[PDB]
């Protein structure tokens, strides 16, 4: 009969469609396990907890001098102390060479901020009381755009900063 | 077999798809 | 009426949903101002001549998120949740109990207007540290979502009294739906709950000096995933329990409708580091683990889409649709109470396509904090959960009140869901697309005309949207205000009963609806699952506390 036949093959198509919803989940994650082996993971931040103080970084420590920002740490390595803060980022510009591994360590003195480097995957929430830790290499040289992605009060819409990588 | 439902799951996995596929090729290229 | 001396939980689910609609328009006035931005066109210099009190965009922007995303839909989830299973099962709810949650409701909302109308926090629905708002908008916050535990009271209770009386009977489908939706939301609501008493009030009070801010946004998100799923929850007991009879039709399976549901009480609540992806200080690992659960956490609404489709598929056949598309043809198209949702569904759509990107961890560094995530929740909150709301205009309101609801109020609700509807799917391409191109979202970017160049064309859908959308929302506060306060009353209409469906004839079902009948063994499952995706995290991030000053940056 009519409803007894359309229930039992809405049933087995639902099934059907189940499995296969399953198995293009599971791929989706495959595919992401993908990526985290990659060096497209370094925009990852640092799991560890690595605590500040934000009332004393503009004085005293490796945020406190911006044009000592950039720190080579190994022979393809740099090490980069910015501070985003209401409305802006120090130092600026950041200026890196191309072809390096850029290690960003970033925290903010006053609010949350983001630090969303247009044109990659850089894009990290930035705490006071915490650095956070990503890592990039430029592949292409000049200017750079970062955008706070995080409302951190009226000047939000105008906090930009600047990035040049030297060929 | 229930056509209609089937076609509309069709249109759900070839957006979710588009969408995925899609990001994945921006993350890449932003990489 | 002697309607409400037999049925009083009409009067309370009525005084629930007007409020809701009361903020639902308010929260709505800021939207196409916010859309016009978007477009790269400022029109609050006309909106502060208007609502002179309104001081900026972002206080603008946190009374839209308060009032339309927290306020409006809780109210809409305790009418709903509460009402469905009362009257499903035909009991009376403790009706002191029940009108303890309205006026806590109520007056929280009241606490927290006064400080957000008077400037004094402007931190946005999300309120995150150390962004320091007025200690009213925190607990007149807390008081506002404490309501819902009794509402989860009123409802346990209601489901024990009708156990006691039918013992060796399975929970009925609505009040099965309602009971696991309110476990749900007890545990997901524990982390604000914490956030707010050991966190945001003593620090608001003066009682502590500093906030640490991974541990609040922590706490947060352990609420602020599953809140979405709150807000969803009453939309899809409609969609499964009422919509199918207006359809023309009947649902198709109860157990796949309580199965999703049961999956939504496991899985609501412990992925919330998907909104952590971009934070310092939680491990990857611990990243990738939430990462899956919310791919899990899609599937009750993948399985929500073939189980609605085949309903309505079924309905529109029995009026006598034929082929591939007649089916869709041959359905009530005429009936906003029908159209509302079902646009919703589509919608949806591109809206989980969204979410399924956003859950995907590395994909999301493409699109965190960037205007795809409204164009994202647009499709998810304010067009399906919000439609199904505007829809029970047209069926609810007058089961509740005996007012009729006319050929021409008809025809007027069927033009604000489509314009509505029309004008969510235009900013949502808007908004996906200026995302893409890395505009940021909560930003007053029209005042910053020349910063987005490359972002012009989608701009022009935001501008068009928010015209669109200007329309309806009028249109939608004179359909209400003129059902609301229409002359007409007929009490055979609050009489009626309300239009569940009925279920499609067909066995298959006993022994997994007993499985899934063990509601005190899947509460204690959802909880276990809980203290494993926080526990470790939490335990270590309270054992590393740095707190931190409070700033007003407005
Ligand atoms: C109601 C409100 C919401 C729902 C539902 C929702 C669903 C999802 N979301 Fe989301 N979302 C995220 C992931 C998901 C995933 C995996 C799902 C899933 O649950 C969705 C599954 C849905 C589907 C698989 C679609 C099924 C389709 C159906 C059921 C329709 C079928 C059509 C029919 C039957 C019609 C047929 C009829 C005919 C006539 C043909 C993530 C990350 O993983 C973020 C953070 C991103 C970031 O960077 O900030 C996020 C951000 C948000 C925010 C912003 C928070 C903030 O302010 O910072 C809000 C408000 C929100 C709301 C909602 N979201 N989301
Ligand atoms: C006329 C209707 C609407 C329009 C034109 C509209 C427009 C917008 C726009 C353009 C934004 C982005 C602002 C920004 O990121 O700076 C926004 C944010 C938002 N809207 Fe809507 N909106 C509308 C209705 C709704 C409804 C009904 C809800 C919920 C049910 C909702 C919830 C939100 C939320 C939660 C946000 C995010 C606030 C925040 O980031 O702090 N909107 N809306
Ligand atoms: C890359 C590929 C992308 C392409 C996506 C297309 C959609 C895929 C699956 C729909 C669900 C599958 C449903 C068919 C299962 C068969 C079934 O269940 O039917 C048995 C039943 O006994 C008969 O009466
Ligand atoms: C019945 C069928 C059963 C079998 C079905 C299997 C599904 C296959 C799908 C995806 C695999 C993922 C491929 C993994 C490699 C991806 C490489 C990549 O994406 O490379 C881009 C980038 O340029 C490099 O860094
Ligand atoms: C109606 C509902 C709203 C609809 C939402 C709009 C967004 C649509 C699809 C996103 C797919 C991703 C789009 C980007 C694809 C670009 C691409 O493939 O990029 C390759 C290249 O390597 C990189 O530069
Ligand atoms: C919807 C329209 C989709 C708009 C496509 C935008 C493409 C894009 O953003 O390109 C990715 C990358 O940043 C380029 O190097
Ligand atoms: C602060 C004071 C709030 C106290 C409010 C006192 C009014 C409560 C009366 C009540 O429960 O309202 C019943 C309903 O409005 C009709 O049946
Ligand atoms: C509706 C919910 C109301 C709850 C509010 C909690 C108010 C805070 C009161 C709890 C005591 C906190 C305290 O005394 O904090 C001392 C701290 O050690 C300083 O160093
Ligand atoms: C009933 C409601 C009672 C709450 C009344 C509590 C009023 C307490 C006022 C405390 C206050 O304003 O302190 C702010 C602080 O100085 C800056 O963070
Ligand atoms: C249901 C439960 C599912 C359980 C799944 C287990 C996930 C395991 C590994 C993720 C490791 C990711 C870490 C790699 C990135 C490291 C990095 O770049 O850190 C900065
Ligand atoms: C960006 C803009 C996107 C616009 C999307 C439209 C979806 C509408 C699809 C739903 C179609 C239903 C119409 C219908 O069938 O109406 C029946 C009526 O009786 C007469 O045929
Ligand atoms: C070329 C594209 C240009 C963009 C259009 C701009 C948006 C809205 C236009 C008006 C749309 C209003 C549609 C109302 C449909 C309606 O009410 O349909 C009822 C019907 O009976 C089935 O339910
Ligand atoms: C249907 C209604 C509108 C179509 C919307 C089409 C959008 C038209 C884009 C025109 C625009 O603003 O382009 C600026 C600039 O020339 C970049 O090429
Ligand atoms: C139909 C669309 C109507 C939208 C009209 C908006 C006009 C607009 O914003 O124009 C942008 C233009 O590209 C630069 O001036
Ligand atoms: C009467 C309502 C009082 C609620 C107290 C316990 C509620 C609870 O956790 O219920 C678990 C589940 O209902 C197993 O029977
Ligand atoms: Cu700094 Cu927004
Ligand atoms: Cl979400
Ligand atoms: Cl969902
Ligand atoms: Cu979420």
């Amino acid at each position: 009969v009519d409803e007894h036949k359309a229930h039992k093959a809405i049933l087995a198509y639902e099934k059907g469609w189940l499995a296969f919803s399953l198995a293009m989940l599971f791929v989706f994650i495959a595919l992401i396990a993908y990526t985290l082996a990659t060096h497209t993971a370094g925009v990852i931040p640092a799991g560890k907890l690595e605590r500040v103080d934000p009332t004393t970084v503009r004085q005293e420590g490796p945020w406190a001098d911006p044009a000592q920002a950039v720190v080579q740490t190994g022979p393809n390595q740099y090490t980069v102390y910015v501070l985003a803060f209401a409305f802006g980022y120090q130092p600026n510009p950041i200026e890196v060479p191309q072809g390096a591994e850029i290690v960003f360590k970033i925290t903010s003195p006053d609010v949350i901020h983001g630090f969303h480097v247009e044109g990659t995957n850089i894009n990290v929430e930035v705490l006071p009381g915490e650095v956070s830790t990503v890592r990039y290499t430029f592949k292409r040289p000049g200017e750079y755009r970062i955008i706070c992605n995080q409302y951190c009060g009226l000047g939000h819409q105008n906090m930009f900063g600047t990035i040049v990588v030297k060929e | 077999k229930p056509k209609g439902a089937l076609a509309v799951i069709l249109v759900l996995t070839l957006t979710i798809l588009v969408f995925w596929l899609g990001v994945y090729a921006v993350f890449f290229a932003r990489g | 009426s002697r309607v409400y001396e037999a049925y009083p939980e009409k009067k309370a689910t009525l005084y629930f949903l007007v409020l809701g609609f009361l903020a639902l328009i308010v929260g709505s006035l800021f939207g196409p101002f916010q859309a016009l931005n978007y477009g790269n066109v400022d029109a609050y210099p006309l909106l502060k001549r208007l609502l002179p009190f309104v001081q900026s965009y972002y206080q603008g922007l946190t009374l839209h998120g308060v009032l339309n995303a927290i306020v409006f839909t809780q109210l809409f989830a305790q009418a709903i949740m509460v009402y469905l299973p009362a009257r499903e099962l035909n009991m009376r709810p403790n009706m002191g109990l029940m009108w303890l949650s309205w006026w806590m409701a109520f007056i929280g909302l009241v606490v927290a207007a006064l400080p957000l109308l008077a400037n004094e926090a402007t931190v946005l629905y999300t309120f995150y540290p150390p962004l320091k708002g007025h200690w009213a908008f925190y607990l007149g916050a807390s008081v506002f979502v404490l309501s819902t535990w009794v509402s989860i009271y009123i409802v346990l209770d209601l489901w024990r009294r009708w156990k006691a009386a039918n013992p060796g009977k399975v929970t009925p489908l609505v009040t099965y739906m309602a009971v696991v939706f309110w476990l749900m939301w007890f545990l997901a609501s524990l982390g604000l709950v914490l956030e707010a008493v050991l966190f945001l009030l003593p620090w608001s009070f003066g009682l502590v000096e500093g906030v640490d801010p991974l541990v609040a946004r922590t706490l947060f998100w352990w609420t602020g995933h599953p809140i979405v799923y709150f807000w969803l929850l009453p939309a899809y007991a409609i969609i499964y329990t009422i919509l199918p009879k207006q359809a023309g039709g009947k649902l198709v399976s109860d157990p796949m409708a309580r199965l999703a549901f049961l999956l939504f009480l496991l899985l609501s609540t412990p992925v919330g580091f998907h909104h952590q992806f971009a934070d310092p200080g939680i491990d990857p690992t611990w990243k990738m683990i939430h990462s899956v659960l919310t791919l899990f956490v899609a599937v009750p609404s993948l399985m929500t889409a073939f189980t609605v489709a085949a309903s309505l598929e079924f309905a529109g056949r029995l009026r006598g649709g034929r082929g591939l598309f007649g089916w869709i043809r041959a359905l009530p198209w005429d009936n906003p109470a029908f159209v509302a949702p079902v646009l919703g569904l589509l919608g949806f759509i591109p809206g989980g396509a969204g979410g399924i990107v956003n859950a995907s961890f590395t994909l999301d560094y493409v699109v965190h904090n960037t205007a795809w995530v409204p164009g994202h929740f647009h499709l998810q909150v304010a067009s399906l959960v919000t439609l199904t709301a505007m829809g029970s205009l047209y069926w609810l309101l007058p089961n509740l009140t005996g007012k009729p609801i006319s050929d021409a109020q008809r025809r007027l609700g069927l033009a604000v869901v489509w314009l509505w509807f029309l004008g969510m799917m235009i900013m949502a391409v808007g908004l996906h697309w200026a995302g893409l191109l890395n505009v940021p979202r909560r930003a007053y970017i029209a005042q910053v005309p020349d910063a987005y160049p490359h972002a012009a064309v989608p701009m022009v859908f935001n501008v068009l949207a928010g015209i669109v959308l200007l329309v309806a929302l009028l249109l939608f506060i004179y359909g209400l205000f003129s059902v609301l306060l229409s002359r007409e009353r007929k009490p055979e209409l609050a009489e009626a009963p309300l239009p569940f469906a009925e279920v499609i004839s067909g066995p298959e079902d006993r022994r997994l609806v007993l499985a899934m009948d063990r509601i005190g063994f899947w509460f204690a499952v959802a909880a276990i699952l809980v203290v494993l995706a926080y526990g470790p995290t939490l335990v270590q991030l309270f054992g590393h506390l740095n707190p931190v000053p409070g700033w007003r940056l407005w």
